[PDB]
């Protein structure tokens, strides 16, 4: 149905996302159990990691477009990522390595995320009708990799240890690299302009030097979240000022604050919702026992099923509003399950968490994808920078929000943790409901401004 | 995924026993291990447990007599039972749940040992 390089790009993306989510699904538990972090330290450190992973995505589009070429940058990114996964596996011999290894992953993701999608775009003549379907399948590729990793990585870490989990992440990247190199011939006339000139070693050295500096800066920021906080606070207020001095952009500003709220909520899946499943949900569904950390896999699961349906099935600001109402309902459902539908021993049915994750995934399907197009349709490089800075800040804020559910290591009674989770989830749901309402009220004015 | 209990048996009132729970496949380190007991004609009841990060929980009638502990190198959980009384007679089970919680009811735990009989006799020496 699709050009041949589509299938190469599909499987490279699948395996790269498997490596990434193999780490993401186990990271907070690894912090708590393996490094002895409290739940609060683990949550804010996960927030810092996610902020860097997300904010550095801006680098890879530039490196691929203007310095080395898309295809060269896919190769370099995959190599830096694989190195990061194996360094993470090595951190079990050398615990002092952990932050460097995570910084290496962040920088590696930063170099690689934007480039396969770019490549896929060049596999189709410019107004080909199959583009929409191909990109919907690209998203599904991402979520099949994430579904596999979030399902199996906690199980693998329980049975064989973290070194094996992380080395398998590395192996997934290696086979992504092998599939690319084996298929290089399919994309010989596909690329950005630098792909077709010989490689400039000056620019490659600049890219490697900048990568290493960034690996060290990331390691430091993740080790000292108290300076990540002020760096992003002052940087954010300043870039807010520099946005305000310099009327279709105000739509981007209010939509950026709404995207920030969305990312604060998305950030709860590997942290507070993860530990909620651990502490206050039954670890059995349809008669099968599971690792509760695998419950994170319900997000890609619901995307995999729902992205085709919703492709088959207002316009921009209303889609954002709908996504925000869906997310609000996910957290109000979490709160409700804890308030009224729990056991005498403090445990709730996992069908409630299946529903929480359905609501949250529908929110994802309405907001995240739809917003990039809105960004691409209302607007340049500066707004990309401000966007990435603020959404990284959103992930830091999300780690901080998650700390309100943090449980001390000596607590063992589910009836003590249940009300903490329900208070925080209920208040998140109520605030997000308010945010969704103001979004609705502005939907008409917003929809006028897009004209 | 399967726990093996050991160390039960017959003992006189005021004596001591040590139960141990060892797991086969997965490392027990990620698990709260709870000890349950079922006396003749009654339901399994929570006795004592240790979570994955050294938090402890006890039934009221065994505080000051039973101690749960964990040997994290040997991957083993122990129940040290001192000042034993006839009414401690039961089948004892270890159960394992992922994480930091020790729920009071058997339905909170997925993995179960087979059980070790503990009998405490009122036997005492002749005066
Ligand atoms: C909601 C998403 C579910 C993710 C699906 C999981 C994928 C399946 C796992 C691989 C095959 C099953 O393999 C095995 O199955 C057993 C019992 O069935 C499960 O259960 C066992 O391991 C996990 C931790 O890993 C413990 O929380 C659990 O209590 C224990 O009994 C695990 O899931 C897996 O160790
Ligand atoms: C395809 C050409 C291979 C280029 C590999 C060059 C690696 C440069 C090493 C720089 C050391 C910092
Ligand atoms: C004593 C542990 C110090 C660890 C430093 C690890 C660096 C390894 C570089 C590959
Ligand atoms: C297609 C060749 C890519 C070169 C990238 C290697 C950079 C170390
Ligand atoms: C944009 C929100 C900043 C909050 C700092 C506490």
């Amino acid at each position: 149905q699709q050009p041949r390089p589509f299938f190469m790009i599909f499987f490279v993306e699948l395996w790269e996302r498997f490596g990434y989510y193999g780490v993401q699904g186990v990271l907070a538990v690894f912090f708590v159990k393996q490094l002895g972090f409290s739940q609060e330290q683990a949550f804010v450190t996960f927030g810092a990691f996610a902020a860097l992973v997300y904010g550095l995505i801006s680098i890879g589009g530039y490196v691929g477009d203007h310095l080395l070429g898309t295809k060269r940058t896919i190769v370099l990114g995959a190599l830096v990522l694989a190195i990061g996964y194996f360094m993470t596996g090595m951190s079990l011999l050398k615990p002092d390595l952990i932050f460097i290894a995570l910084g290496t992953i962040a920088v590696g993701n930063g170099l690689f995320k934007a480039n396969p999608a770019s490549l896929l775009s060049k596999c189709y003549p410019p107004k080909d009708p199959r583009l929409d379907g191909a990109f919907t399948l690209f998203y599904m590729s991402i979520n099949i990799g994430s579904l596999i990793a979030l399902s199996l990585a906690p199980v693998i870490a329980d049975r064989f240890g973290y070194s094996v989990t992380y080395n398998l992440c590395g192996a997934g990247l290696i086979i992504a690299l092998l599939v690319y190199i084996a298929c290089r011939g399919m994309v010989k006339d596909i690329g950005s302009e630098p792909d077709f000139r010989p490689m400039s070693f000056s620019k490659l050295l600049y890219v490697l030097l900048g990568s290493v500096v960034m690996i060290f800066v990331c390691a430091w920021l993740m080790h000292n979240v108290e300076v990540a906080n002020l760096v992003l606070i002052v940087l954010s207020i300043v870039v807010t000022i520099i946005f305000f001095r310099q009327n279709k952009m105000f739509v981007a500003f209010v939509l950026m604050l709404e995207a920030v709220v969305f990312y604060i909520l998305y950030a709860q899946m590997p942290t507070s919702l993860n530990f909620f499943a651990i502490n206050n949900v039954h670890h059995e569904i349809l008669g099968f026992s599971i690792n509760p950390v695998s419950f994170q896999a319900l997000n890609p699961f619901w995307v995999v099923l729902a992205s085709p349906i919703l492709a088959g099935i207002l316009s921009m600001p209303m889609k954002f509003t709908l996504g925000m109402f869906m997310c609000s309902l996910g957290f109000l459902t979490a709160a409700a399950a804890g308030m009224w539908f729990a056991d005498a021993q403090g445990l709730t049915s996992p069908w409630f968490i299946v529903l929480v994750y359905l609501f949250q995934s529908l929110g994802e399907l309405f907001i995240s994808a739809l917003g990039l197009a809105m960004i691409a349709a209302l607007v340049m490089g500066f707004i990309l920078g401000m966007w990435f800075l603020t959404q990284a800040a959103a992930f830091l804020l999300g780690g901080y929000v998650a700390t309100f559910t943090a449980v001390p290591d000596n607590i063992t009674d589910p009836l003590e943790t249940l009300p903490v989770y329900t208070n925080v989830f209920g208040k998140i749901g109520l605030v997000t409901l308010g945010v969704a309402v103001v979004m609705l009220l502005m939907v008409p004015w917003l929809k006028r401004m897009i004209a | 995924v399967q726990l093996v209990e050991s160390g039960g048996g017959l003992v006189q009132a005021g004596g001591s026993l040590r139960l141990s729970c060892a797991a086969s496949g997965p490392t027990l380190s990620n698990y709260a291990v709870g000890w349950f007991r079922q006396a003749p004609g009654k339901e399994r009841e929570f006795v004592a447990g240790i979570n994955w990060s050294s938090g402890l929980r006890y039934k009221d009638v065994v505080k000051g007599r039973f101690t749960v502990s964990r040997d994290n190198v040997k991957d083993t959980v122990y129940l040290q039972m001192n000042s034993l009384k006839p009414e401690d007679t039961a089948v004892y089970y270890c159960a394992a749940r992922f994480g930091g919680m020790l729920p009071l009811q058997p339905s909170g735990y997925a993995n179960w040992g087979q059980g070790t009989q503990v009998t405490v006799s009122s036997h005492h020496h002749h005066h």
